[PDB]
């Protein structure tokens, strides 16, 4: 729960903060390079199914 | 011995009978894993006395949990020791100190 | 060292029943299917530990 | 006064301080309290019970 | 000996797309898999050479946020399509791509005017959808080779004022790689009941086959080490 | 341009401050590897350098390592730990037989051993017991082997060797020969060139390994598995 919760929360001043990504995959990318933070907010595309 | 005490440990030690605790002071004589040797002061001999003190150390026994008691003697040759001085550490015992 | 290969071939689909006492429950016992590790100690997957 | 005595040792006085994760190498991401403490061994041994 | 070393096998190369694939092996000693592992992953993710797409010109543009008729897409959704297309170059290390379509339906990848030096290796890929063939949507894309990913904010630069009226600057991943996970399983060999079993799951685009992509990464890494050993 | 090609690093610099401290220097690395050669560098020094270690003690009338022996202040089994903590160099040959033996009363020191001129101590005045008896002596018989990582007793009885005397002390041995490991890599200035970075390796060991070979080493095994990477099908 704790994982979850610090993973999902967001801080609204973060490195790489603003910038639009295609989609998750490059999301992992762009933070396993470190390159942005985990709370940053962002715009992004996502797909859903029903 | 425990960074972070209560002061208790060196009292705890001294009363518990674990510890060897030197009846008469004096300068210790002969050191050995098993055996103490002490020699008492001029002014502490009973008149008439040898002036000469032994211990013997409990090496290797079962305790009443089947742990392991054993002694350490813990002072060097020619020490000083004053009376109440602590002679050999035991189990979970450093310098005096308990150490569990 | 056949034994160890012959013990693993034994395992390989057969569950163990598990239990905690006190069972309070019907929840307080459980099938697993195990996997051998190292050591004197069962490993338990963290969820069912509640 | 143990605030004192951190700052005689040359120790940060807030006494978290920075780690390194030792299979990745990047910093942990909030700093994390580090010290020292006295652990006991108890009789109950598991490879008696086992 | 203690020079020796457990040698793993390469037990299997699970390919599930042209892209996807997942590759296993063992037997590795303790942390060893876990090293290689975060080695690999540093490797291909910040270190591979690659190909892709930075800068962009649209006619008609401002800036991000500016406007264009026609195409439902934004001037952001049309830069992030164009974001993903993946382009492999034949020896040229700097081109330029153009395109200029006028259609109700899709402007598609494949669109692209073609250069001999230049390959887009998924061309069905839509770029955009379009309204009406009354209106016109002309780019012109900017393909460059280097190492790593670099984002806008390290291009957006006061001294970089210099880029014309209407120039668009693109996150661009040279990186072929889109993603690498490893995990690590206990496994035995002989009585050695404690051994690590290294699993790598791995994404690319269509530019590289993943068995080449990890066997690069490992020959980038190991050249970058040839000379501290005194061995041959 | 000249994206196609990588820079190659040199062990530019070591300096040695304690002979079980030193620090050497890799230069150049560029971005994002410092950190890639530093972890790896790092876990394969913690991990396999090999070293020199006692797994033997034969001593006059001990039977047993819960014994003890007049005239010498120390328990075995607290002789025992310190001589887990000796250090041993040996280069010609892979098992070695030390010797020790002293009267006097007071400290004995590992310089007070027996040895050939193959077998090196690195810390001399290291204490191993203290006797405190004039007509008491202390007579040892040490084993050393050259091993690699930590092997309990427990697995080193798994052996089974037949026809063991009783006069024969088992001991635990650890090899690995470095203490500790430290890593920090920041840029650097040389063909005036951006971008690049020198890598600085910080390291105490217990002084039987020039810093520079244990190094090599490391890159040796780490090459080494990594050319079942360079070979995949």
């Amino acid at each position: 729960v704790l994982g979850l919760y610090y993973m999902t929360r967001d801080c609204v001043n973060a490195k790489g903060e603003g910038m639009v990504l295609t989609g998750p995959k490059e999301a992992e990318r762009l933070y396993r390079s470190g390159l942005a933070s985990l709370h940053a907010r962002v715009k992004v595309r996502i797909t859903e199914y029903e | 011995k425990p960074l972070v005490g209560t002061g208790m440990e060196r009292a705890v030690a001294v009363d518990s009978g674990v510890t060897a605790v030197a009846k008469r002071g004096g300068v210790v004589q002969y050191v050995d894993a098993s055996r103490i040797v002490i020699k008492v002061n001029e002014d502490e001999m009973y008149p008439g006395e040898a002036g000469i003190d032994i211990y013997n150390l409990t090496k290797y026994t079962r305790s009443n949990q089947n742990t392991c008691i054993n002694q350490m003697p813990c002072v060097s040759l020619g020490e000083p020791v004053e009376r109440g001085d602590v002679l050999a550490d035991g189990p979970s015992t450093d310098l005096g100190e308990l150490a569990l | 060292a056949v034994v160890w290969d012959i013990l693993d071939e034994v395992i390989r689909e057969h569950p163990v029943l598990l239990n905690r006492a006190p069972t309070l429950h019907r929840l307080g016992i459980q099938a697993f299917e195990p996997v051998l590790i190292e050591g004197k100690a069962i490993q338990l997957h963290p969820l069912v530990c509640a | 006064e143990i605030k004192e005595l951190l700052k005689l040792g040359d120790l940060p006085t807030s006494g978290q301080i920075r780690l390194y994760d030792g299979r990745t190498g990047e910093q942990f991401e909030r700093p994390v309290t580090v010290g020292y403490m006295y652990m006991l061994k108890l009789n109950h041994l598991v490879d008696d019970k086992m | 000996s203690v020079t020796e070393f457990l040698k793993p096998r390469l037990v299997d190369i699970e390919q599930v797309s042209s892209t996807h694939a997942k590759v296993t092996l063992e037997p590795l000693e303790r942390g060893f898999g876990h090293t290689l592992g975060n080695a690999l992953r540093r490797i291909l993710l910040s270190s591979m050479p690659g190909c892709a797409v930075t800068e962009v010109e649209i006619d008609g543009v401002l800036h991000e946020y500016s406007t264009k008729e026609g195409v439902q897409e934004d001037i952001l959704e049309i830069l992030l399509n164009l974001k993903g297309l993946a382009v492999r170059v034949q020896g040229k290390d700097e081109v330029i791509l153009t395109l200029n379509k006028s259609g109700i339906g899709p402007v598609t990848a494949a669109d692209i005017t073609h250069d001999g030096d230049v390959e887009i290796v998924k061309p069905q890929h839509v770029i955009c959808h379009l309204t009406d063939e009354n209106a016109s949507i002309s780019m012109r894309i900017k393909v460059q080779r280097g190492r790593g990913y670099v984002p806008a904010s390290t291009r957006i630069h006061s001294e970089e004022d210099e880029r014309p009226i209407g120039r668009l600057l693109v996150d661009a991943c040279y990186s072929p790689v889109e993603r690498i996970a490893y995990n690590v399983e206990a496994a035995r060999v002989e009585q050695r009941t404690d051994l690590d079993k290294l699993v790598i799951e791995m994404e690319t685009n269509g530019t590289i086959d993943p068995e080449e992509a990890i066997r690069r990464a490992a020959t980038i890494l190991a050249e970058q080490l040839e000379a501290f050993v005194d061995l041959r």
